[PDB]
């Protein structure tokens, strides 16, 4: 529902260092918009 | 933006309509959360870290300090105390019909909407005194749930007007006036218990109280008076607990009668000797009488 | 015929049950061996115990409750229970698609979900055949694709037909009133009703 | 004796006063009862 | 007792206004009440909205009034947007500290009457208050 | 209670914007609330910023506005790129110490109406408040 | 099966012992002469009694538990659990190659460490052999160089075949459960259990 | 839980700087509330830091973007030892009381978008704060 | 420093952390004398600490300890102690709260106690009777951290939802000076609300159960 | 932990500190960590009067890789390399606790030279250090 983002330092390419931070998005990415017209839209012309 | 008590109002909202208790001169408030807490020590693990929950909004204790107000409204404090009303009269029904007491809403408004809004209220005590000082009603309520809120309902012809003007006491009995007068002091009540509801199907969610039942009335009051004396040996002011006493007391505004009253009396050897006297009404007495009058 | 609850009736918040208590029943005959073996032998039927009870009752409530009970009790009929620590939709799909084999019998199910159901059921999930009124528990679980097996206690009560279909989801025990034949209500001076409590034992 | 009574709103055309709201209207930034998983598989 | 018979309308810039009212007889002999809706037949409403008590204060709009399916009780009242805006234009202009959108504008009085003598022809107030304005930004 | 028609926003500068509302009727008969969406067909929605409450203030913009769904009850309304930039210039200059990105921009106000009229009355405010922009540094 | 704990879910944090009571059931014919004198007997199997308690706990964990107890049930297996503060290590070392003559009875066991082991037990430790169920107490330990000596109790069960090997770590008992036929759960209003326990019995 | 977009970021002069982040969608209908990896596919990052707010302040730096693991919700940014030390001449002399190593340097935001559903794109402003840099000493 | 020590914290330098579970049974036995002039001394043979607690109450921060110990006596000399010396008092600094580096409005005061519950073991016996008897070990009941704040009532906009009355849970929450810091994890948050002249907040503060171990650190003014 | 360390050397004696790195995973509980190989590896740093760019330097440690396996590396000084910071840090000694003395500021880098002709650097502590007088030869 909400969405958790987790961030933490890069030392080297794919290893990380421990420090470690916490972002809390009220609104998951998933969740959408008038996006929902154009979809309705394309699968009309699907239809 | 802050907020300042100085510039803070209460709005009180019942049976549709709403009153603006204007001249309020003092309240006070809490909120608070219950919750559940365990420690687990475990022999495996001898955890050190607590596991708790967050449960129900505690029932909030209100307490207000109001003036006299002419046009008298605040006489609906009485009318949902639960005091039968006949325009301006008031009267203890000897017995009573209801059994939830009556349920209503308060908000409190402050500047910048930064109100706060509580939902199920009910009166449980009013109490004053006549004690040589501007006669001020304290009000004791409680409230089951609390919430904040951004808006209020507006009320402006329903405002407590101006403070009416001082005036001495008078205790009376069948028009005998008593002398030698200190205080008068009296209290009325509605002693009730909330229901308590929460079950199983509560879990997971935030819990509040939403019924109460009275349990009791009562009314009562006190008088301090000097000692004093007819002659020696008189009878009629002597120590003795009288009972049956028709009972008056009144300002020049406001009257209440006990139509018969049963009286201790205690002694005080303080440096002038004083009297008390705790008056309860009898079981065959008649309705309690409260009258309130208007200064021109 | 539910028990009402909030769920049907929110306005009468009081008749949530104060605490429930879930006891099963498991009649055995026991002995010790002074080797210090033990050996038992199972015969009867398990079956379900619950116990409720309540708080203080505002009269409304209580009538609703009352002519609930009496109407049972003219009937003659079954007290269906809801049960709320298990409602879970862990699992949906068109249930009534499901094939169960006939012959199936003792504690072991297996099914073809056809591909047809979504999730899966855990340890301690209820579950229900639909063509009796037991209420079973899962022990265990496994997934062989669109086969799936469950192990189930007690032990089934009846041998597969193959009409049978699997129920996950809104099982209601079907109970009858043990305490009842004394039942009855205090009734103080409050204006309030006390002391009910119910003893509800599964029947077939 | 009594008097009740409610705004006229546009939709409701008209009937009895009643002594509660009717309508609600909910508010949101977004929809959650959507996935993009979902509105994606329906248009491909 | 004037302590019950008022409420005070809020009446907001551009946009016309409309109350819907229900009449009910009661008596609370048994509990909860018994209760009926007053056959609304022959009765008639008026009220008018004035700047001020004095004689001379202007009168800002009159109500357009409308009993609507008498045998239930229901009556309706309202105001057209040229009131709305009229009014809006010539309420006082000090804005209320609690709330700077609204305005006060004036007094008002809703009475009844009865049209066919029945057991009276006679009229009473039914409702009273006074009136404030919440302005606005859209058209 | 109160309607709760105050309600304030932010928005955050260089990005679009949009907020959907839905209208339903309710009915709480059962534990789970009968709620139902209101049939939208014919109705419009409008609305509008302006610096100050008051005869000539400016404006700083119109909402984009459509139904989504007649039949789910959905209304949406939607600021461009365009409109928030031109809110960004104009809100005011002060910051606060602990939340320095946070603008005062404005007064909104919601509008509804019939496309085709019910005549006794015709449209109705939904909601109202203040908009607050957010600062922000990317493109 | 083995209980489950927080060794093996150590994500189940509450699912420890709140108390545990160990106790030694030693059946004998006990008489008591006019002359003073006190007779005891041994005769029948000595067998240890567990009593458990749990702590409060929440629902998920319950269901895990009871799942298990049930699957029990349901196959009539044996309870395996391991005490965790005998569990606390002392000795160490492959005792596999530990060898143990044969022909051993009676309270003392002797063997030959071949200097593998490290450390030594100490009294109140718990021993057991590869090969039986049966778990034993020490009651005193004496080295000879690389030859062990230890007095258990009780006596052992079984004389020795020459093929054990001694356990030191992670010792079982086997069990079974005597609660079973009438086992019961109450919700408390909190949404926890509360009271669950468990009185197990050693089974040979 | 608290929705906080904001966290202030500490580079290192003379040394190339970058972060990881880790996206999952948490649902608390259930108990405890499940964590899932959010699949990353047709998102994309940007962000940019300048010296102040102002419509005005320029542009110090911007960052490398890329996706790192897109089943996994695993995506990466970076700055470039130059873009560090262009930092690192732009910042301030003040210092700070709680650790005088740590000089301000500006503003920045790490906006995204998404593109995957209909070819029709949205974007917001997911992280937001302060950027500083801390001196070292070993060049 | 090593009062946290002594109270029972694992150390590492000058950072303190608790231990999500722990090995003791028996607190930490030490051993006091109080000196003065003329060998007019008194020894304390056997003590353990119970509490330790402090403010930031824009006052120079005060240290509190509760101690308890069971046996007393006169003596007549101490042990010299001459390097070992509490140095001079370090310069007064304002607090700041902070949430992953967001500041906190409006702080009024933060108050901590941390705690080591104990009992004695009762040993008293007839093998004791016609002599003096004293308590000599105790038994480790509980450990507690516990943190109080209190705030002025702010709201950033009137339908905002981020400063409401409703607890938080799961917090990163981190309180420092500039020379100590305190770092919860995770935590709890009551909120506690009065309507005093100008309304007043109190966030009740505790661990959560997964909650990583607390930090403390200490810093050194130059 | 953060990349603060202070450090305490002792005068007129050799100093040395030593290290190892893992990786670690939770995922299996209780924590796993293994040592990581620090094969092509390497350190740096030094240790300077003050943060300000301008400061002088005082001192460079030695630094080594001691086993690539156990992931483990060391750091020294020579007592040559102390005494001349002895003779140049501050003088003001505590009027109650005189022995501690504080010199400067120092960073240690670590540079992960590897093939494919990449390299990164992340700094690996950074703090203050203090000097303790050395009344004895």
């Amino acid at each position: 529902i909400v969405q958790q983002i987790l961030n933490i330092d890069d030392t080297t390419t794919t290893a990380s260092k421990y420090p470690k931070y916490t972002v809390v998005l009220g609104n998951s990415i998933s969740s959408i918009t008038a996006g929902e017209l154009t979809a309705a839209v394309e699968a009309s012309a699907g239809s | 933006y802050y907020s300042l008590m100085r510039e803070s109002k209460v709005i009180v909202e019942y049976d549709g309509r709403a009153f603006h208790f204007d001249a309020l001169s003092n309240y006070d408030v809490q909120t608070s959360y219950e919750e559940f807490k365990t420690l687990r020590r475990t022999i495996h693990r001898r955890t050190n870290y607590a596991d708790s929950v967050i449960n129900a909004q505690t029932p909030s204790s209100i307490s207000l300090a109001i003036n006299f107000s002419n046009t008298l409204t605040e006489a609906n404090f009485f009318e949902w105390l639960g005091f039968d009303r006949k325009g301006n009269t008031f009267l203890l029904p000897l017995y009573s019909n209801n059994i939830e007491p009556i349920m209503f809403n308060i908000y409190i408004v402050n500047k910048d909407n930064n109100c706060v809004y509580f939902e199920n209220c009910y009166v449980s005590t009013v109490d004053f005194s006549l004690d040589k000082n501007i006669p001020i009603l304290n009000v004791g309520i409680e409230s089951g749930k609390f919430s904040e809120v951004s808006t209020y309902r507006e009320a402006a012809s329903i405002i407590q007007g101006e403070a009416m003007s001082y005036s001495p006491v008078i205790v009376s009995t069948n028009g005998n006036i008593l002398p030698g007068l200190i205080s008068a002091s009296l209290s009325f009540q509605q002693q009730c218990s909330w229901r308590e509801d929460k079950s199983v199907f509560d879990i997971n969610k935030i819990y509040n109280n939403k019924r109460a039942y009275v349990n009791e009335m009562n009314a009562s009051a006190t008088i301090s008076l000097y000692y004093l004396k007819r002659f020696a040996g008189d009878m009629v002011y002597n120590i003795e607990p009288e009972t049956d006493v028709p009972l008056n007391i009144r300002n020049n505004n406001i009257s209440i009668d006990f139509p018969l009253a049963r009286i201790s009396k205690r002694l005080n050897f303080s440096d002038v000797y004083k009297v008390e006297w705790d008056i309860i009404p009898t079981a065959s007495s008649d309705p309690v009488r409260i009258d309130f009058f208007g200064e021109i | 015929m539910r028990l009402p609850d909030p769920y049907t009736n929110p306005e009468l918040s009081g008749l949530g049950f104060e605490s429930v208590n879930l006891i099963d029943n498991d009649p055995v005959i026991r002995d010790e061996l002074p080797n210090g073996k033990v050996n038992e032998v199972k015969v009867s039927a398990q079956y379900w115990g619950i116990n409720i009870s309540y708080p203080e009752l505002f009269p409304d409530e209580y009538s609703v409750l009352d002519a609930f009970i009496l109407e049972y009790k003219r009937t003659g009929g079954y007290i269906d229970v809801i049960l709320p620590q298990y409602e879970a939709f862990r699992v949906r799909g068109n249930t009534n698609l499901v094939n169960i084999p006939a012959g199936q019998k003792g504690s072991n199910i297996t099914m073809d979900t056809q591909g047809v159901l979504t999730g899966i059921p855990k340890p301690g999930d209820l579950f229900k055949l639909s063509n009796h009124p037991k209420v079973y528990k899962i022990t265990s679980f496994n997934r062989s694709g669109n086969s799936w097996s469950i192990n189930v206690y007690p032990d089934l009560f009846i041998t597969t037909t193959g009409a049978e279909k699997p129920v996950f989801n809104g099982i209601l025990f079907r109970t009858k009133l043990m305490n009842g034949d004394a039942f009855g209500s205090t009734l103080n001076n409050n204006g309030t009703y006390s002391g009910i409590s119910l003893n509800l034992r599964e029947s077939l | 004796k009594i008097i009740v009574q409610q705004i006229l709103n546009i939709d409701d055309t008209t009937t009895t006063a009643s002594k509660y709201p009717k309508y609600t209207v909910v508010l949101g930034n977004s929809i959650s009862s959507i996935t993009a998983g979902e509105l994606t598989a329906a248009v491909e | 007792s004037t302590e019950n018979r008022v409420i005070d309308i809020v009446v907001d810039e551009k946009v016309p206004y409309g109350l819907i009212m229900q009449f009910m007889d009661v008596d609370d002999s048994v509990y909860p009440p018994s209760e009926i809706p007053v056959n609304l037949t022959g009765y008639s409403l008026r009220g008018t909205i004035k700047s001020s008590l004095d004689e001379n204060a202007e009168t800002l709009a009159s109500f357009t009034t409308s009993i609507i399916d008498a045998a239930q009780g229901a009556a309706a009242i309202s105001l057209s947007v040229a009131d709305v805006t009229n009014i809006g234009e010539k309420a006082s202009k000090e804005r209320d500290k609690y709330n700077p959108r609204q305005r006060f504008a004036g007094y008002y009085d809703i009475l009844m009457t009865r049209d066919v003598i029945g057991s009276e022809v006679s009229s009473f107030r039914i409702m009273e208050g006074k009136v404030y304005i919440s302005d606005g930004v859209t058209q």
